C-alpha cells in the first residue's frame, strides 16, 4: 500500500506494510526485496515460489514462527537471505533446497539455542553466517557442512563461555576466517584448541579474563585480535602477567580499548615485539613511562580519548618505528610542547583532532623534525595563529585537516609556503578572510581545497584572488560563504576544476559565467538565488557533466522558456530534479520544473 | 486441517504426519530414515506446549489394512524419572528439542500403516497428537 | 466471549479466544481470571481496572509486548501472576504498584537477560520467582529486593556458568530457600561462596561437571540435591575421584539418576556416610558389588530402571540401616532369588513392580526375614503364584498391590491368612476367582479392596463368595467385573461398607438388593443396564449418602414414575446428574431426568 | 500520539517523555532522579531496533521558555570506539539496556524545560527519537 519501487523491475522496498503475502503487482523480475516488518506466520512452498530472481530477500521482524517444506524451492540465485527477529518454532530439512548457492545467511536473534536448529547441509558454498543474539553455547559447526568457503562466522551476544578443541577442528576447512565472540564471557578454552589455528579477525570483545584469553591462543596466527571492552561492563584491572601468553602466538594487531592498565612499566610490553598495530582508546593514559620495552617495532598506535595533559607525556621514545600516530578526543586540552615527537623518525600520519589544542605560534616548534610526515589532521581544535611558512617542518606533506579549527592569518602572510607536495587541504568553518591574496602561495601541488564556511569582502570574489595561483586545483568547495557574486574572470586560470561547489550562497544566475572555460564539471548550485537563466548562459550549462539547481527560485514563466525548454532536454545532466522547484508565478509554486510545460508567443 | 507433512523419507520409508490438534501444528524431522530403523533414532522437533510437561506421556496406536497392530503408552517426563532436559518446562513455551529418543531397533516390511501418536499429560490434555502415515517399499 | 464459567461468580476461563481487552460480562467479583493465548499487545492502568478482586491471573502467552505505569494498579488482593511466553520490550517501574502481596509471579521465556528487567520494589512477601528459559547469566539477585519471604528461586534453563560469593550474599536473607539451577552448565563456582549456607532444594540437572559442583559446595547444608542427567546429555566417566567434595558438606537427599555407573568401584559411595536417601534410577547398573562403603546407615534407596538380573546383586549387606527400597521398572527380567534381602531388617518398605517377576511360589522365600515389611507393591509383574500364608515372612504389612499381576491360588487355599494389619489390598486385573470362600481369610483388618477387572463364575456373585469374611471393609471396588447380577444376601456380613463401586458392569436395578442393610455409602453405578428401579428399591437409594447412575439406560416412561418423582425430590443423593439421561422413550432418549416431567394419573 | 512515560519523579525532578517517532514507542526508566543530578546516572532502557546500530549517534537540543539553550551531539557507537556492550546489534533486534550513560553532574534550577532527545545512524534515519518534559521544584 504500497511497495515503493527503488529500481524499475528489480528492487522493491516493502517494508512496514502489514504484508500478509508478497503483493500481486511485484514483478517476476524482481531480485531485491526489502520486507521487512511485515507479517508472515508462516511460510512455505507457496510464498515466494514465482520470485525465480531473488538474489536477495530481507525477512527481518515478520513475525515468522514456521518455515515449511520447500519454503525457498523457488529461490536457486539467492545470495543473501535475512532472517533475523523472527520467533522461529521450527525449520524444515528442505526449506533450504532451492538456495544452493547461497552466500551470507543472518540468523540473529530468532530464539535459537543450537545451529542444528537450522538445517544447512543444501548449502555448500556458504561465506557469512550470522548467529547472534540467541541462546547458543558453542561455536561448533554441524558435522559435514562445508567451511571452504567461510569467511565471516559471527556469535556476537550469545551464551558461550568455553571452546573446545572438538569446536575448534569444526572449523580447520576455513582460511582467513573471522570470528566474531563480542559478547560472550570466555571463562575456559581447551589447552591446545588453538595450535596451528588461523584467522583473519578474532573477536572477543567485553569477554571478562584476558588471562583465559592470552593463555588459551597459544599456537595461533592471528591478523586482527579485538580484546577492547565497554563502558557497560565492570572489568578489572589489567595486570603485567596477564599478557604473557602472548609470547606465544603471532598476532599483528590488538585492540586493548576501555581496559585499565595496572602498574604500568618497563616490561608490561615485552611480549608485544612482533605487533604492528596497538589501539589503546580510552585506557586512561594520563602518562606512559619512557624506557618501556617490546613496542619499538610497532608501525601504528592508537591513543585516543585519553587525559595526557602534554604530547611529551606519551613518551614517543617508546616507539621509534611509528608510521601512523592517532591521539584525538584527548579529554583535558593537550599541550603539544616542543619537539615533544622529534623521535618519531618515520612518521607519515598523525592525528590531533578534538584535542582543544591552543596556540599562538605553530607549527614548527610542535611538529619539529617530523620531515616525513604526510597527514596531518588538526580540526576541531581551538583558535591556531599562522605565521609565513607554519609548516616548515613537514614539507612532503599531502594532506593537512584544519576543518572547524579557526585560524588567524596576518594580512599578507603565506602559512603554507613551502608545501609543494600537499594535494588535499580542508579549511571549513576555519574562518579565513580569502581575500588576503598571499594565502594560498606555495602549493603548485593542491588538487582539492575545502573553504566552506570561510569569509569573503561584500560576499564576492574578484576579478584577481587568492584562489589564482592554485593552477592545479580540481575540487573547490565554497559552500555556505555568504556569496553574492562571482567575477566572471575569478576562477579562469583554474584550468583543471572538474567539481565545484556554490551550494548554500546568494548566487544568482550571473555566477554561471564563471564557468565559461570549463567542461564536463560536477558543479552543485543548490539554495542560491537563481531565478531567470537567460539563453546565452545554456552553452556554459551544456558544457557541464552534471549540475544541481535544486532550492533555487526558479522562475517558472515565459521569461525563462529557453531554460525550461533547455532542462527537458537535459534531465541526464542534473542533479535532485525533484527537489527542484518553481518560485512564480503563484499557481506553480512549489511545482517540479520536470512537471511544467508552458505555450509562449 | 494442518498441512501434511514430512518427517521422513530415505532408505524405502517415508513417514507422513498430520497435527491432529485443531488449535496448532508441530514440526518434526526424523534423522537416518530406513526400513530397517536402527535403535535410538535422532529426531528435530518444534511446537508451543499448551499445558505444562512435568508430567508428559505418549500414546502409539498402530494399524495396517483397518485393523490394530500395537497399542502402546510410554512415559517421557515423570516426577520420579524425567527422562529428558525439556521436562518440567510450562504451558506458553516454545520447545526446540533435537537429541534422541531410544526407540528399539526395528525392520519395516514393504506396505502402508497408520500410526496414530498422542503426548498428554496426567489429566490427558493434549500436547501433541500426530496423524502418520508410514510406507515401507523396495530399497 | 464466550469464556467458560467455571465457578459462578469467581472463576473465569476464556483462554484461547482471541481476545484484546477483558470481556464487559467478566463479573466485578472475579477471582481467578485464565486467560493465557489471548492478543494483548501492550497492557497498562485500564486494562485491568475494574477486577479489583483477582487472586489468579494468568496471561501465559497473550503477545504481550509492553507492561506500561500501573498495570495492575486494581490488583491489591493478586496472588499468582503468570506473564510467562510474552514478548515483552519494557515493564514500568509502576508496573506493580498494586499487588504489594503478591506471592508468587512466572516470568518464563519473557526474552530477558536481567532480573532487573522485572522493576519488584514494591513486592516486599514474594515466595515465588520463576525466571527459566531466558538469557539470565547470573542469580545475583538486585539490591533492594526482599528475599525475606523468598522459598523458590527458579532459573531452568538460563545461561548461567558461575556463582560468585557475591552472587550467593544477595541470598543470604532468604530462609530454607529452593534454587533450581537445572539446564545451567555450571563451569565453575567461587571458593567460599557457599560457606555456612542453607538451602531446601538445589538442582543442577544436566550439569557436565560434577565435580566442580560437589567442590564448590563445600561447607553447604542442604536436604535435597538434584543431580541427576537426562537421555540428551553427553556421559561423564563416573568414578570414585567424582564425590571427593561431599565428604566436605552436609545433605540428607541426593539424586544421581541416569549417569553412567555400570561396573562401579566398591569405593563408589565413601563420601556418602551422611546420607539418608539415594537416588540412583537408571544409572545402567547391572550389579553392585558386596563392601559398597559409606553407605551403612542410608535409609531411602532406589535403583529403578536399572539392569539387575537378580536381586542378590544389589548386595543387600551394603545397606543394613534401609527402611525403603525401591527397585521398579527393571529392564530386564529380576529374579527375587531366596533371601537377597534378609538382612534388611529394618526394611517398612519395599517396591519391586514393573520388574517381570514369575514365580511358582511366593513370596516366603523372596521375602525372607523382612519382618517389619508394611508397605509392599508387586504391581505390574508376570504371574506369581501363591499358596496358603504367602506372606508369614511379612506378618506387619498394611498395605499390599499387587495391581495387574496374575496370581495363581490351589482352590480352597487362603495366600493371605495371618495378615492381621493388612488394611489396603490391590488386586485390581490378578484375574482371581472372587467366589472361593477361603480366598480372604485372615484379613481381619482389611478396609479397602480393589477387585477392579477380576471376575465370577457365570458373572454372578452368590450368596457365598470370598468376600464375607472381611468384616471391617469399607472400600470395595468391583467394577469391570463383567458382572451380570450380585445376590441380595452376596454383602450381608459387610457392614462397615461405606463406599461401592459396581461401575461398567451390566447390573440390573435388583442388584441395589444387596445393599439394603447399609446407610450413608457412597455407591457408583454409572454404566450399568439400570432402566426401571421400582418402588422397593427406593428406600434402599434414600438411606445413602451419594449414588451415580450415569450411563445408564434410564426408563422415562410412567413404568418408572416412582423412581422419577425420587429422583427429582433427591438430586442432594446425586452425582453426575448432567449425565444421568433418559434412553427410552425415543422421544427424550438423551434428556437429563432432572429435565423430565410426567404426569401418569 | 504515543502514551507519555514518567522516565523519573524524585527529588524535585520529574522526567515525562513521549515517543516522536510515529513508526513505535520505547521503555526508559531513570534510577535516582533529583534537582542535583549526579555524573554517570543509570538507567533503564526497552527498543526494537529499525536501524543497525554500528554507528549510533545522539542528538540533544534544550530549551526553556520557548528559547533555545543548548544543542549538543554525542557518538554512542563508532566504528573506531564501540562505547557500549550493544554497538553493531542489528535491525529488528528487541534491545534491552540497564546500566550507567556517561552524563556529567549538573544541578538543575526550578522550572519547566523542553528536550528533544534523539538517537540516528550516520545516514540519519531515526532510531529513537523523545519529546520529553522536564520539571524542576524546590525539595
Ligand atoms: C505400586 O507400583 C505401581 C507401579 O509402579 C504404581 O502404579 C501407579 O499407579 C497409579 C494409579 O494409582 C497410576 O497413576 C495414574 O497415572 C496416570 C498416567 O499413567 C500413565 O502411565 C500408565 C502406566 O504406564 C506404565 O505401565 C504400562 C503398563 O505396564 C506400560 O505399558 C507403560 O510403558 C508404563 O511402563 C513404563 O514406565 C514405568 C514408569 O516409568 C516403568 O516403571 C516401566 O518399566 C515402563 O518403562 C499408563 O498405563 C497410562 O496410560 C493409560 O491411561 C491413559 C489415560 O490416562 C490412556 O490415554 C492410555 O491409553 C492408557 O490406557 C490404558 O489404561 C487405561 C486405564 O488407565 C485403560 O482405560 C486403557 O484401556 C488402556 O489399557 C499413562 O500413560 C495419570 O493420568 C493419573 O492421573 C490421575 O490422578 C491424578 C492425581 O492423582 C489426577 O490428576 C488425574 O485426574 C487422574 O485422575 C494417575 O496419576 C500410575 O500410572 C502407576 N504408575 C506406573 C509406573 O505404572 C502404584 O501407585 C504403586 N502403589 C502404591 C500404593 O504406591
Ligand atoms: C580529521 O579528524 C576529524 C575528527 O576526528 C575527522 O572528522 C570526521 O569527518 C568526517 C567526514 O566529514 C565525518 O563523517 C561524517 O559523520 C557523520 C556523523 O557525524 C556525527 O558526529 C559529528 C562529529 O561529532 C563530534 O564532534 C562534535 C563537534 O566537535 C562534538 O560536538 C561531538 O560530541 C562529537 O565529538 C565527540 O566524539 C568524537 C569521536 O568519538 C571525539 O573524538 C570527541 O572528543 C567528542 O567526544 C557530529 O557533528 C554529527 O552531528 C551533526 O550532523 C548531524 C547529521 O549527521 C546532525 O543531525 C547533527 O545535529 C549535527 O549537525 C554527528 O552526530 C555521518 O552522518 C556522515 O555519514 C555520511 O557520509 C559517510 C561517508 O562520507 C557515508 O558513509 C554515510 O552514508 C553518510 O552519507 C559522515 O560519516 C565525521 O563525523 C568526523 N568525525 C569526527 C569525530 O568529528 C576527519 O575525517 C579527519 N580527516 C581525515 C582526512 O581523515
Ligand atoms: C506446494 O505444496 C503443496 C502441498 O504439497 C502442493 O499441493 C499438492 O500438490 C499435489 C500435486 O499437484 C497434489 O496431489 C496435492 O493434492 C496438493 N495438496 C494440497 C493440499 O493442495 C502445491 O502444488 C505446491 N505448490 C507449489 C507452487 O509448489
Ligand atoms: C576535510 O576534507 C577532506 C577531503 O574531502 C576529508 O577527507 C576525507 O576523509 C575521509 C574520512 O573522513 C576519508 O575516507 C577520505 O579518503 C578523505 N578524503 C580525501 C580526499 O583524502 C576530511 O574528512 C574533511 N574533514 C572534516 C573534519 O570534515
Ligand atoms: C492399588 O490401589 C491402591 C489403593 O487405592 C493405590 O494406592 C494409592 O496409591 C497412590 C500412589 O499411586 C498413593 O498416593 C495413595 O495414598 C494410595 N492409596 C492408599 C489408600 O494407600 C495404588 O496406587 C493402586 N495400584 C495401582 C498399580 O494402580
Ligand atoms: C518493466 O516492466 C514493464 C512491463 O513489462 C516494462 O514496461 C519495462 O520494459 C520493464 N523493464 C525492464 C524489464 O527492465
Ligand atoms: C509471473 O509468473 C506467473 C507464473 O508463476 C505467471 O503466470 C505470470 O505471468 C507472472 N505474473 C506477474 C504478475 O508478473
Ligand atoms: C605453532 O607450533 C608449531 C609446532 O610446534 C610451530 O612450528 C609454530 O612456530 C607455532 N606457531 C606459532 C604461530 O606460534
Ligand atoms: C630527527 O630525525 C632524524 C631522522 O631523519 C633522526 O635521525 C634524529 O635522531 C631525530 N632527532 C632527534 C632529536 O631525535
Ligand atoms: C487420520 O486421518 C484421516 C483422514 O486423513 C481421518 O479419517 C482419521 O480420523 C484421522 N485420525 C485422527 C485421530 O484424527
Ligand atoms: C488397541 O485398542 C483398540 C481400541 O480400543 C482395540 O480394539 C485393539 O484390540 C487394541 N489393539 C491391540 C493390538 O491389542
Ligand atoms: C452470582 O452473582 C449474582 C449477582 O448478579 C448473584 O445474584 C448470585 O447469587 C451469584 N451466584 C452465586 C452462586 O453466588
Ligand atoms: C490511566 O492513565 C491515564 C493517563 O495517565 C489517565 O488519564 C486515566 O485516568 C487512567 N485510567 C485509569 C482507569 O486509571
Ligand atoms: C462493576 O464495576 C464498575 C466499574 O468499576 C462499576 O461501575 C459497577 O458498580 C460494577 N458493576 C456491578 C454490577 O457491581
Ligand atoms: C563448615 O565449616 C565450619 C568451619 O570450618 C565447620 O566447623 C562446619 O562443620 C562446616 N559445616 C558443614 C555443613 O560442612
Ligand atoms: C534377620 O532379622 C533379625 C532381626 O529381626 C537379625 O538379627 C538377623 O541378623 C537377620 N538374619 C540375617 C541372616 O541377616
Ligand atoms: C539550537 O538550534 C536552533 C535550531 O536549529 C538554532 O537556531 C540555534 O542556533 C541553536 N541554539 C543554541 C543556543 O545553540
Ligand atoms: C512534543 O510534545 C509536546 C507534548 O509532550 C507537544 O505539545 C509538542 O508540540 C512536541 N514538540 C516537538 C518539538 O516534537
Ligand atoms: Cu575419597
Amino acid at each position: 500500500q504500497k511497495c515503493i519501487e527503488k529500481e524499475v523491475n528489480k528492487t522493491y522496498n516493502c517494508e512496514n506494510l502489514g504484508l500478509n503475502e508478497i503483493p500481486g503487482t511485484l514483478p517476476n523480475s524482481t531480485e531485491c526485496l526489502e520486507f521487512s516488518f511485515n507479517v508472515l506466520p508462516t511460510i512455505q512452498n507457496t510464498t515466494f515460489s514465482r520470485l525465480i530472481n531473488l538474489t536477495f530477500l530481507d525477512l527481518t521482524r515478520c513475525q515468522i514462527y514456521w518455515i515449511h517444506e520447500d519454503t525457498f524451492q523457488s529461490q536457486h540465485r539467492l545470495d543473501t537471505l535475512v532472517l533475523t527477529a523472527n520467533p522461529l518454532i521450527f525449520m524444515a530439512e528442505t526449506a533450504l533446497s532451492g538456495p544452493k548457492a547461497l552466500k551470507h545467511l543472518f540468523f540473529i536473534q530468532t530464539g535459537i539455542s543450537s545451529i542444528d536448529f537450522i538445517p544447512l547441509h543444501n548449502q555448500k558454498t556458504l561465506e557469512s553466517l550470522y548467529l547472534g543474539s540467541n541462546h547458543i553455547s558453542s561455536i561448533k559447526l554441524p558435522k559435514g557442512f562445508p567451511t571452504e568457503k567461510l569467511k565471516v562466522l559471527d556469535f556476537q551476544n550469545n551464551a558461550i563461555h568455553y571452546l573446545s578443541k572438538e569446536d575448534m577442528s569444526s572449523l580447520q576447512q576455513a582460511t582467513n576466517l573471522s570470528l566474531n565472540l563480542n559478547g560472550n564471557d570466555i571463562a575456559g578454552i581447551e589447552p591446545g584448541a588453538f595450535d596451528s589455528a588461523v584467522f583473519q579477525s578474532l573477536n572477543f570483545g567485553g569477554t571478562q579474563n584476558l588471562l583465559v584469553i592470552f593463555k588459551g591462543l597459544k599456537n595461533s596466527t592471528i591478523q586482527s585480535l579485538w580484546l577492547g571492552t565497554f563502558e557497560d561492563m565492570d572489568d578489572e584491572d589489567i595486570s603485567p602477567a596477564v599478557f604473557e601468553g602472548l609470547c606465544e602466538m603471532s598476532v599483528e594487531s590488538i585492540n586493548l580499548q576501555k581496559h585499565y592498565f595496572f602498574n604500568i612499566s618497563s616490561n608490561t610490553f615485552h611480549c608485544f615485539s612482533g605487533l604492528q598495530e596497538l589501539d589503546l582508546t580510552a585506557t586512561h593514559l594520563s602518562e606512559l613511562p619512557s624506557g618501556l620495552v617490546g613496542l619499538s617495532t610497532l608501525k601504528k598506535l592508537v591513543l585516543s580519548a585519553n587525559k595526557f595533559e602534554n604530547l611529551c607525556q606519551i613518551s614517543a621514545s617508546n616507539f621509534p618505528s611509528l608510521t601512523h600516530l592517532s591521539i584525538k578526543g584527548n579529554t583535558k586540552r593537550l599541550e603539544l610542547g616542543t619537539g615533544c615527537l622529534e623521535n618519531l623518525e618515520n612518521l607519515r600520519e598523525l592525528d590531533l583532532s578534538h584535542d582543544d589544542i591552543e596556540t599562538s605560534d605553530c607549527c614548527n616548534l610542535q611538529l619539529r623534525n617530523l620531515s616525513h610526515l604526510q597527514s596531518l589532521n588538526l580540526s576541531y581544535n581551538e583558535p591556531l595563529s599562522l605565521k609565513t611558512e607554519a609548516f616548515k617542518e613537514c614539507p612532503q606533506l599531502e594532506l593537512l585537516d584544519l576543518a572547524f579549527t579557526r585560524l588567524k592569518v596576518k594580512d599578507a602572510q603565506s602559512p603554507f609556503q613551502n608545501l609543494h607536495l600537499l594535494k588535499v587541504l580542508n579549511l571549513s568553518h576555519s574562518l579565513l578572510d580569502i581575500s588576503s591574496e598571499q594565502l594560498f602561495d606555495g602549493l603548485p601541488a593542491l588538487q582539492h581545497l575545502n573553504l566552506q564556511g570561510n569569509h569573503f569582502p561584500k560576499g564576492n570574489i574578484q576579478k584577481t584572488n587568492s584562489l589564482q595561483t592554485l593552477g592545479r586545483l580540481e575540487i573547490l568547495v565554497l559552500s555556505f560563504c555568504d556569496l553574492s557574486s562571482i567575477d566572471q574572470h575569478a576562477f579562469t586560470s583554474l584550468k583543471m576544476m572538474n567539481h565545484v561547489d556554490l551550494s548554500h550562497n546568494r548566487l544568482t544566475s550571473s555566477s554561471i559565467e564563471a564557468l565559461s572555460h570549463l567542461k564536463g564539471i560536477y558543479l552543485n548550485l543548490a539554495s542560491n538565488h537563481i531565478s531567470i537563466i537567460l539563453p546565452s548562459l545554456l552553452p556554459i550549462l551544456s558544457q557541464q557533466r552534471t549540475i544541481n539547481l535544486r532550492q533555487n527560485p526558479l522562475d517558472c514563466t515565459c521569461s525563462n522558456i529557453y531554460f525550461l525548454e533547455w532542462y527537458k532536454e537535459n534531465m541526464q545532466k542534473l542533479e535532485d530534479t525533484e527537489d527542484t522547484l518553481c518560485e512564480n508565478p503563484p499557481l506553480l509554486r512549489g511545482v517540479r520544473l520536470s512537471d511544467v510545460t508552458l505555450s509562449c508567443s | 486441517g494442518w498441512p501434511k507433512h514430512t518427517a521422513c523419507n530415505s532408505g524405502g520409508l517415508e513417514v507422513v504426519y498430520q497435527s491432529c490438534d485443531p488449535l496448532q501444528d508441530f514440526g518434526l524431522s526424523i534423522d537416518q530414515c530406513s526400513k530397517q530403523i536402527q535403535s535410538n533414532l535422532n529426531i528435530r522437533f518444534g511446537i508451543i506446549l499448551r499445558q505444562d510437561i512435568r508430567k508428559l506421556f505418549l500414546d502409539i496406536t498402530l494399524m495396517a489394512k483397518g485393523s490394530s497392530i500395537l497399542n502402546y503408552s510410554y512415559p517421557l517426563c515423570e516426577e520420579d524419572q524425567p527422562k529428558f532436559s525439556f521436562c518440567g518446562r510450562r504451558k506458553g513455551e516454545q520447545i526446540y528439542y533435537a537429541g534422541p529418543v531410544n526407540n528399539p531397533g526395528l525392520d519395516v516390511p514393504q506396505g502402508e500403516y497408520q500410526l496414530l501418536l498422542e503426548l498428554y499429560n496426567e489429566n490427558r490434555a493434549t500436547v501433541a497428537c500426530a496423524n502418520a502415515t508410514v510406507t515401507s517399499s523396495e530399497f
